[PDB]
């Protein structure tokens, strides 16, 4: 809602899906190399969810 | 002036350290050297007033990094300026390619009063008009001086034309009418002229009504011209016969190497700044802009294009059935887009008009090229595909309209190639002209004159119409430059004499007498005991003159030949297919 | 720099092994490498940005997402495809349009397939398509807007530089941009964001104080006038109120070129293109002095400059106020131990902090002695080594400090204390600074004429930055034009209400109909505002006084010349465009050299501006140089001004005395090279014509 | 003739211009050396390069002793062969090949005649081109008489 | 009052050359150079500028001065 | 022919807003003095402004007041804006103090005798309630601009701290012309200039300043001849 | 506050009708008002007098031919517009020139009326071959700046008169550039140079004096505004 301030759009077209978070490609990579609890909570996220995932840690 | 360079005040003051510290030690304004050191470094107001004293008439050598020829390090007086950044001419930039994007340019010292010297006679930024590699000008650049001029030597429906169809006494009541706004800088008038000026070279046989001789090649003489061409030709000294044609780009590349030929240096620097400050002056008033509406498509493209697409889209339905294999159909579209590009880009050439400002830009030869208005207001048309080959469906919106996503995205893939091809250019152009200083090396002009008279054949005029003689077509880079062994005689009487060095006049009267060929002496027959000789090698082009003992021909030669490796990047458009063809 | 994939590395693709097929685009990047952006030195290609909305296949390699596509209805499904998946399938593009119902409104649709082919397709035959236009483009090419209009290689140039704009000391977020800055701001990690959803009880300049429902308090620390690896400040602004409610994720404090939580990587000026007097002649830029003024473009610059008291062989070092051989008002501002107070001005010269030799060796000469004995001066064996500020500085101390060994404090071996001293500096706009705008427009500034010389528009507003017109038919952009005329629709608002007509449907159903004068306006990438809406809005532009439009239907205007005051012979076409202050900044670019440091095993000047480098005379200058048939000249730069230890300080003598320059040498690179291939058995010997020659 | 009209139409493809006596220094100093053949009485070897003046040198030799002349042929070879087969080894060396270069030179033990430009440029002498000419810089100065008797 | 004040038609056509005006002018530099440093010893050889002088001024100038005036000639050995 | 001299009129459009008009001028004339009467208009006028101030605890513009949420270059920022007038042709002092939560304003300042804030309404900064904001500011009278780095006098004062400042009291100047109703050919037009000022100053005396100026200049012009 | 160095016109004279001006160091920016406003108050303000209408003897407006003159109607009237007239009258005013007989009919041979004086006798106006038969008269009248040909129906009036464009400036042309000068230190000087073009009838420093004196009434208008003070001198 007020998230960003408001800016006037001239887009045309509605986009389903959202930008992903940008900076996933390092915090992800690192978190699976760790091996903490964040790279272990999205291997549960996944496999409930049905998703592929490498389940063993870095 | 054409002369002068901008030094910032630190790298002054840095540069010049020696020459302040005795300059300041001799006007007792520091004591003693160390006490002189100190103030210097303290940076009192004595020491920038010392400077400004110092400076003047000691040439600094300008040197860009690439230094691709020999205009690269240019001497220049040096000057004071506030700020940090080198002020420079505009006029010797394209001398070093170099643009204000952002580029630096080192600055070197010349020490001795030898090197100072050089610096001042040689190497000075007023006496290198001309660019070695042709004999041509090269420091008379274009980008905005030559659209101011264009649009002031222009013929009408430039504007409405206001105030046409009428006389004035003199070039100032032309003004005056001017600044009333009756009159237009575009519209055919009659102006006088003093006694003095010279008359347009096609102006002399024509002259006045009268029973009694008259003499019009130097008095008063009314003309149906221009405002705008009155003030060109007033920018031009009074000797050169006045110019009545719309001066562009080409002609103003003549006339100023027809200045550089007939007069001396000095009158021609003037009369460059002259055209540099009229130039940015005309164009700042040319009123020249960009706008949305300014980039009219034409609106007969859409029709045009729906109709092919229709074709298309029938041949695609015949391909569909088998009809026709898939090489054809690739090749036939590719030729039909092909035909549709051409087709709307005459559209457009007929479409725009000739007063808007991208108009007047590109057909001054200021800057731009057709294509790339072609490609700005028309569809850009077939693109080249990775590895070299060609889509089957082109590009269909101009950059107006915007293009698509995989539109642009098939347009950055010849843009990235294009830039690591440029790249490769580069490094590979100066590759070679290493290896040609480094083999051409050795060849200086040791020696006056020749010892021998054998000479080489060349073609004076080729491609002779029916019933009638015409030149060659690039006689210029053959011919042109080049001593006469011997003399040519063909009605009997002697033409164009020996060992005279070759202009337009001696060209034309010699292709005006018929004449097919003519002996050019040139440095391959020349017999030499040491080195080459200098009527050998004719007159150097940078000066137009005949070359001079001692001067370094192999390197002038061989930065002439890289210079362009950078500006070469030509590359077949398509294999085709076949490899070794 | 966090989205780069470097090629270059180990066990791979290096400089050298580099070729044409590497570099060149492949139809497989969309939406997995930015094609637009790179770096374009000679590794151009080999190092690119990651797509928008890449995601990373845990086996390593790249997917993007795709929406699903049943008997010719899209649907709200989402499918990440890698690279050979994408194959098989035939995927469509999401610029086509679609009907009321979700089905495809035309049955000819442009599609892509294998090999890259963009045949068509017509009716329901597709299965996948783009989600979003901006796929293709990476975050720095998603922010230009009309990036459709742009040729590549400008919009490759416009991206590159986009990542060099420095922050400034009040940031403003475009008033035209893209609609994805907000993001690009917030998931970068300078801006400051709560972890709850409270209320805030304590707003400061240094910190912020927050309180969730729960009870727990919570106060972030702002970074203030903190160096950043480039050498400039990361001031964090604030944004929130007293007591104004949160949520989580919001954002608290701008970061470095941040508002409002929104990129701001410069400011926007009203922009008017026309050639002026030269001044902007080959792409230079003219601007007014309004900028200077009202400091719209003027950036805070931090150096960090530090010196270790380390112990040698003689003794230790001392950090201290009684420096030796030095006057008394140089360490004037001085702290009790040598040290530099803070907020002191200082210059070239000036002493930071005061560090002195524990000896040395000293044989007094024999000058020295009768000199010493004149004026009863004891030259003592400690020896002046204090940090001095390198030539070429101004700045105000904002911060030092200090580590010593003695203390809790650990330091590497050796170094007793270790002082460091950030000397701070407000680099306003000024002439030969590098400016340059989002569409790869740049220039150096040329000339900064005062606010009247400016050719002012119909209401006295004079424009802020002159901009040559012949940059942009060649340079194949004309997107900066677009948005130039889009800005100015964005500065004055307008109302479009029953107007019947086709753009203004669009803008009625889109929303962005009613808008007040001010307010930012957005076009993303690859659906940003067709030239029909420009058009119409601009006759339907809010009068801004007494009840004119000063621009016409075409988007032009009247200018007054502000020099010789009458008006411009025809119109000018004016708007507001962005542009960024380069990090190519002339103070760090200028250097110059009487005389200094000389290298060592060749006794040439060494490079470098950090150390008083002279300028490299390569070897296309001495080409040069030939071909004029200038031959002292060559003598003078390759003996007197480098490479003879002898005639240096003989020329220098000469000049400062007065007496001609002396007759050079030989010199000294030479006779390296003759020893060295003297060291490999060769007895290169120098021979004269009657025997044996004189050196 | 061949090698002129096509360099220059290939730099005429693009339009760049330059004149044909910059190229034709260049192709003079290809063709300079020329191959022997026959080398009976000449009594040096048959079939390598050889420089144009040395061959009509030691044909003249030859002829004036009265022995046949060794035939030749004139031979074309690129830039970079002939600036390796110089007769100066410090500029050659200073080009890009260094080591083959030095090691010929230091087993034929040549020396190397300073006349030429970049070697000269080396040792940190005049070039013997344009201001270095002896011509040039032997001239001696003096004002007029009359210019004293005025003062 | 600039480099290009003494224009360079005349010094050419004075000398019939370009490098040999150079080195010419640079050595009557030298001398007049020389002479402003005298400091004393007043050396008969040793000749002032015949032209007027500024109270300061680099050597060069004056050299190319007296080269246009045409009043200096060369010799060569 | 006809000899008619230029006359002016005065017309209010604001409270510091006016338009002035001159119809008699001559063709092609209107235009060039519009001109050079806004040039000078902008260029030189007499007013006042901040050159210098300083702050209890701060030794530099950079770091931060603690209680204040803009940092110490937002407020050099915010009162480089402030208009002010002062008749001291000497530099005069003013003392700004404000304790508790609330916001700083260019009203709380106190003005000495002869120098006079005129944008009360401005807003400065806010404080908390810890907060405490002192402050000194040296105002000068001048012409044009100038930046703080040849402001700068005192060196042994680390706490004084320059900042750029601005003394033009004048926010723009436009002039149109127009074509008299008088029957002639030479159709002499109608200069109109609006100008709009800061709070500082009438318009009236902003332009009777201008008018001083360049009728100096003329006259030296003039009487150096003949 | 007050200017570091006071400007001072100076003058340098290269005809006794072309002229040049040069300010002194001056404050800056200031070079552009004082020069622009100097051309056109200098072009248009001072006024003078220059024929209006000319009548020749037995031609029609159309008939553009003229018997008993080598030359034409078009060159008469450039000829006509170039000669230099001071008048006073306030009202057209009529001269008359009539001359017979081959030969060369110049401004000398003109007769003035009372109270109208020809500054430049020696233009020579038209030749005559055979008999000159030349009979004309012209009409002067003061007035101020410039003004382009209009009909007044004059031709009308009378066939043979028709109307021809004026020069009522004194001046022919002035030509102003702005350049920098460093004084004490300082670069932010702008020198103004003027080169005026004037007639042979007036000087050109008297018709600046002038041109001054006029501005300085004009910008003095403002002083009814208020009594303010400036920095000067
Ligand atoms: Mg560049
Ligand atoms: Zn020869």
């Amino acid at each position: 809602a007020s998230t960003a301030p408001l800016r006037i759009s001239f887009a045309k077209i509605k986009e389903p899906l959202e930008v992903p978070n940008l900076l996933a490609l390092q915090t992800e990579s690192f978190d699976w190399l760790l091996g903490n609890d964040a790279w272990k909570a999205r291997v549960e996220s996944a496999l409930e969810s049905g998703q592929d995932v490498p389940t063993k840690s870095g | 002036k054409l002369h002068q360079c901008g030094l910032p005040k630190a790298m002054a003051l840095e540069l010049f350290k020696p020459f302040v510290m005795k300059r300041l030690v001799d006007l007792n304004h520091a004591q003693n050297i160390k006490s002189a050191k100190r103030m210097v470094e303290r940076g009192r107001t004595v020491v920038y007033d010392v400077l400004e004293e110092v400076i003047a008439e000691h040439p600094v050598l300008l040197n860009r990094a690439p230094t691709l020829h020999r205009l690269g390090i240019q001497a220049f007086e040096p000057q004071l300026v506030e700020g940090k950044a080198i002020q420079i001419h505009p006029l010797v930039c394209t001398a070093f390619n170099a643009d204000f994007d952002g580029d630096q340019m080192a600055v070197h010292l010349p020490l001795s009063a030898e090197a100072q010297a050089e610096a001042r006679i040689l190497m000075l930024s007023s006496n290198n008009i001309l660019k070695p590699a042709d004999g041509r000008p090269v420091t008379m650049p274009t980008q905005d001086m030559v659209l101011g001029l264009f649009f002031l030597t222009t013929d009408s429906e430039g504007r409405s034309p206001k105030g046409e169809g009428r006389a004035f006494g003199s070039s100032a009541e032309a003004i005056m009418a001017f600044d009333a706004g009756d009159l237009t800088l575009q519209a055919k008038i009659d102006i006088r002229f003093p006694v003095g000026t010279i008359p347009p070279r096609g102006f002399e046989p024509p002259a006045r009504e009268e029973g009694e001789p008259e003499w019009q090649q130097g008095d008063t003489f009314t003309l149906k011209t221009t405002l705008g061409r009155a003030l060109f030709n007033e920018l031009l000294p009074e000797d050169y016969p006045f110019v009545d044609y719309e001066v562009g780009k080409k002609q103003l590349s003549e006339i100023v190497n027809d200045l550089a030929e007939r007069y001396p240096k000095v009158i021609v620097a003037a009369t460059l700044d002259n055209l540099k400050a009229a130039g940015f002056f005309w164009a700042t008033r040319s009123g020249v802009t960009v706008a949305i509406s300014d980039i009219v498509v034409p609106d007969a493209k859409k029709e045009i294009v729906k109709g092919y697409e229709g074709q298309d889209e029938k041949v695609q339905k015949q391909y569909e059935r088998g009809l026709i294999t898939k090489e054809e159909r690739t090749q036939e579209l590719i030729a039909i887009w092909t035909k549709a590009t051409n087709e709307v880009a005459e559209a457009m050439n007929d479409n725009f008009p000739k007063t808007n400002p991208v108009s007047m830009m590109v057909n001054s030869g200021a800057r731009g090229n057709m294509m790339q208005m072609r490609q700005i207001a028309g569809m850009r048309g077939l693109v080249s595909n990775a590895k070299n080959e060609t889509i089957p469906r082109p590009i269909k919106a101009s950059f107006r309209e915007g293009l698509s996503v995989l539109e642009y995205f098939i347009s950055t893939h010849g843009a990235r190639k294009g830039l690591a091809d440029t790249a490769l250019r580069t490094a590979d152009s100066g590759y070679l002209t290493r290896r040609l200083v480094d083999v051409s090396q050795d060849v200086i002009i040791r020696e006056e004159d020749c010892g021998t008279e054998r000479g080489l054949k060349l073609p004076i005029a080729t491609r002779d119409a029916d019933g009638t003689l015409r030149k060659a077509e690039d006689v210029e880079t053959s011919v042109y430059a080049r001593m006469l062994a011997e003399d040519v005689v063909i009605d009997g009487k002697v033409i164009a004499p020996a060992n005279v060095d070759l202009g337009d006049v001696l060209i034309d009267a010699l292709v005006a007498h018929g004449v097919e060929e003519v002996k050019t002496r040139s440095i391959l027959t020349c017999e030499s005991q040491v080195g080459t000789c200098a009527m050998c090698y004719g007159r150097s082009l940078a000066t137009g003159k005949l070359v001079d003992i001692g001067e370094a021909v192999g390197i002038i030669a061989a930065q002439s030949i890289g210079e362009p490796g950078t500006q070469l990047t030509m590359r077949t458009f398509h294999t085709g297919g076949v490899a070794g063809d | 720099h966090k989205r780069r994939l470097n090629a270059l590395g180990p066990g791979g693709l290096s400089r050298e092994r580099a070729g044409f097929e590497v570099r060149d685009v492949h139809p497989s990047h969309y939406g997995r490498m930015c094609p637009i952006e790179t770096p374009e030195g000679p590794n151009i290609g080999l190092i690119g940005s990651l797509a928008s909305y890449g995601r990373i296949n845990p086996f390593g390699f790249i997917e993007t997402p795709y929406r699903k596509v049943v008997e010719g209805q899209v649907t709200d499904d989402v499918d990440y495809l890698t690279a050979d998946e994408e194959d098989r399938f035939v995927i469509a593009q999401a610029n086509a349009a679609l009907g009321d119902d979700m089905r495809f409104a035309e049955a000819r649709v442009l599609v892509r397939r294998r090999g890259g082919e963009v045949d068509y397709v017509p009716g329901d035959d597709v299965d996948y398509m783009d989600v979003s236009p901006r796929q293709m483009v990476s975050v720095a090419t998603a922010m230009i807007p009309f990036l459709e209009h742009d040729d590549a290689n400008r919009a490759l140039m416009g991206a590159n530089m986009m990542r060099q704009a420095v922050p400034l000391i009040k940031s403003e977020s475009p008033l035209v941009g893209t609609g994805m800055e907000y993001r690009s701001a917030a998931d970068a990690g300078d801006v400051v964001k709560a972890e709850k959803a409270g209320v805030v009880q304590e707003v400061s300049a240094d910190y912020i104080t927050t309180t969730n429902d729960d009870g727990t308090y919570i106060t972030y620390r702002l970074a203030k006038f903190s160096r950043s690896n480039q050498g400039t400040s990361v001031n964090q602004k604030v944004i929130v109120a007293e007591g104004d409610r949160i949520i989580e994720g919001q954002v608290l404090a701008d970061g470095p070129a941040t508002e409002n939580g929104e990129m701001a990587l410069g400011k926007n000026l009203l922009v008017a293109f026309m050639p002026w007097e030269g001044h902007n002649y080959e792409d230079a830029i003219i601007l007014s002095q309004r900028l200077v003024q009202d400091d719209v473009l003027s950036s805070i610059h931090i150096e960090e400059h530090e010196v270790d008291a380390r112990d040698t062989k003689l003794g230790p070092e001392e950090i201290t106020r009684d420096i030796p051989n030095v006057s008394e008002e140089v360490l004037a501002d001085l702290d009790e131990r040598g040290i530099i107070r803070i907020g002191a001005e200082v210059v070239a010269g000036d002493i930071l902090v005061g560090k002195v030799t524990p000896k040395g060796e000293t044989e007094l000469t024999p000058e020295e002695r009768l000199l010493r004995a004149i004026f009863g001066e004891k030259a003592r064996e400690v020896r002046d080594t204090s940090l001095k500020v390198p030539h070429g500085e101004i700045g105000k101390v904002i911060g030092v400090r200090v580590f010593d060994r003695e203390e809790g404090d650990e330091l590497p071996p050796g170094v007793n204390q270790l002082v460091r001293v950030y000397v701070a500096q407000k680099r306003k706009i000024t002439d030969g600074d590098k400016l340059a705008g989002r569409h790869g427009n740049k220039g150096v500034i040329s000339k900064i004429n005062p606010i009247e010389d400016m050719p002012f528009l119909e209401d006295g507003t004079p424009v802020d930055i002159i901009l040559n017109p012949l940059a942009v038919p060649s340079r194949m952009n004309p997107g900066q034009v677009l948005e130039i005329h889009l800005g100015w629709l964005a500065s004055r608002g307008w109302d479009v209400s029953g107007l019947a007509e086709e753009w203004a449907q669009r803008l009625q159903v889109i929303g962005a109909d009613k808008v007040e004068p001010g307010t930012n306006v957005a076009t993303p990438v690859f659906d940003g505002a067709r030239e029909d809406e420009l058009a119409g809005l601009l006759q339907h532009t809010i009068p801004n006084r007494d009840g004119e439009r000063m621009v016409l239907p075409s988007g032009k205007a009247r200018l007054f010349d502000g020099r010789s005051g009458e008006p411009f012979p025809e119109p000018i076409s004016v708007g507001y465009m962005y542009i960024l202050k380069l990090h190519h900044l002339v103070d760090d670019k200028l250097h110059a050299r009487s005389t200094g440091p000389y290298s060592m095993i060749t006794q040439q000047p060494l490079g470098g501006k950090a150390q008083f480098g002279g300028q490299r005379f390569g070897e296309m200058e001495v080409w040069a140089l030939e071909a004029y048939g200038a031959a002292y000249a060559l003598q003078e730069l390759l003996t007197i001004k480098s490479d003879d230890v002898t005639g240096r300080v003989k020329v220098y003598e000469a000049i400062v005395k007065g007496e001609n320059i002396p007759e050079p040498g030989i010199p000294e690179s030479f006779k390296v090279l003759i020893k060295e291939m003297q060291s490999l058995c060769l007895n290169v010997e120098v021979l004269s014509s009657d025997g044996m020659s004189i050196e | 003739v061949h090698l002129v009209g096509e360099v220059q139409k290939v730099y005429n493809s693009q339009g760049v211009s330059i004149h044909d006596k910059h190229i034709e220094i260049i192709i003079r100093q290809m063709l300079r050396r020329v191959t022997i053949i026959e080398s009976g009485d000449a009594e040096l070897l048959p079939g390598e390069l050889v420089e144009r003046t040395k061959f009509e040198t030691e044909n003249r030799r030859v002829v004036q002793e009265g022995g046949h002349p060794a035939s030749g042929r004139p031979q074309l070879m690129g830039i970079t062969k002939a600036s390796l087969a110089t007769e100066s080894w410090l500029s050659a060396a200073s080009f890009q090949e260094t080591t083959r270069v030095l090691t010929d030179a230091a087993i034929n033990a040549k020396s190397d005649s300073l006349i030429g430009l970049k070697e000269n440029v080396i040792i940190g002498k005049l070039i013997p081109a344009g201001t270095g000419l002896s011509r040039y810089r032997n001239i001696r100065v003096e004002p007029t008489e009359e210019a004293k008797a005025a003062m | 009052e600039g480099i290009i004040n003494p224009p360079i038609d005349e010094l050419l056509e004075a000398t019939d050359s370009k490098y040999s005006l150079v080195i010419y002018a640079a050595k009557r530099a030298r001398q007049i150079n020389a002479y402003y440093s005298q400091l004393g010893e007043g050396l008969l050889e040793y000749v002032g500028p015949l032209v007027d002088t500024h109270v300061h001024e680099k050597p060069l100038s004056i050299a190319l001065r007296e080269i246009n005036a045409g009043l200096l000639t060369s010799e060569a050995i | 022919l006809i000899a008619q001299r230029p006359s002016l009129t005065e017309e209010v459009v604001d409270e510091f807003r006016s338009r002035f008009v001159i119809e008699p001028l001559e063709p092609g004339f209107g235009y060039t003095l519009g001109n050079s009467l806004r040039r000078t208009l902008l260029s030189s006028i007499p007013g006042a402004a901040v050159t210098s101030i300083r702050i209890d605890g701060v030794l530099h513009e950079f770091t931060t007041v603690p209680g204040v949420k803009e940092d110490v270059t937002d407020l050099i920022l915010n009162i480089k804006q402030l208009v002010v007038s002062s008749e001291h042709d000497e530099p005069v002092v003013m003392y700004l103090r404000k304790q508790g939560p609330g916001l700083v304003t260019a009203a709380d300042i106190a003005p000495p005798a002869g120098v006079e804030v005129h944008n009360p309404d401005l807003v400065l900064a806010t404080l908390n309630g810890k907060g405490k904001l002192e402050m000194e500011l040296t105002v000068e009278r001048g012409r044009g601009y100038v930046s703080a780095v040849q402001n700068k006098q005192v060196g042994q004062e680390i706490g004084r701290i320059p900042v750029d400042s601005i003394y033009s009291p004048v926010l723009k100047v436009t002039y149109k012309v127009e074509a008299t109703r008088v029957e002639q050919r030479t159709d002499f037009d109608k200069l109109i200039v609006d100008v709009e000022t800061k709070q500082a100053m009438r318009p009236r005396d902003a332009m009777a300043s201008a008018g001083k100026t360049l009728v100096e200049l003329f006259g030296l012009a003039r009487e150096l001849n003949i």
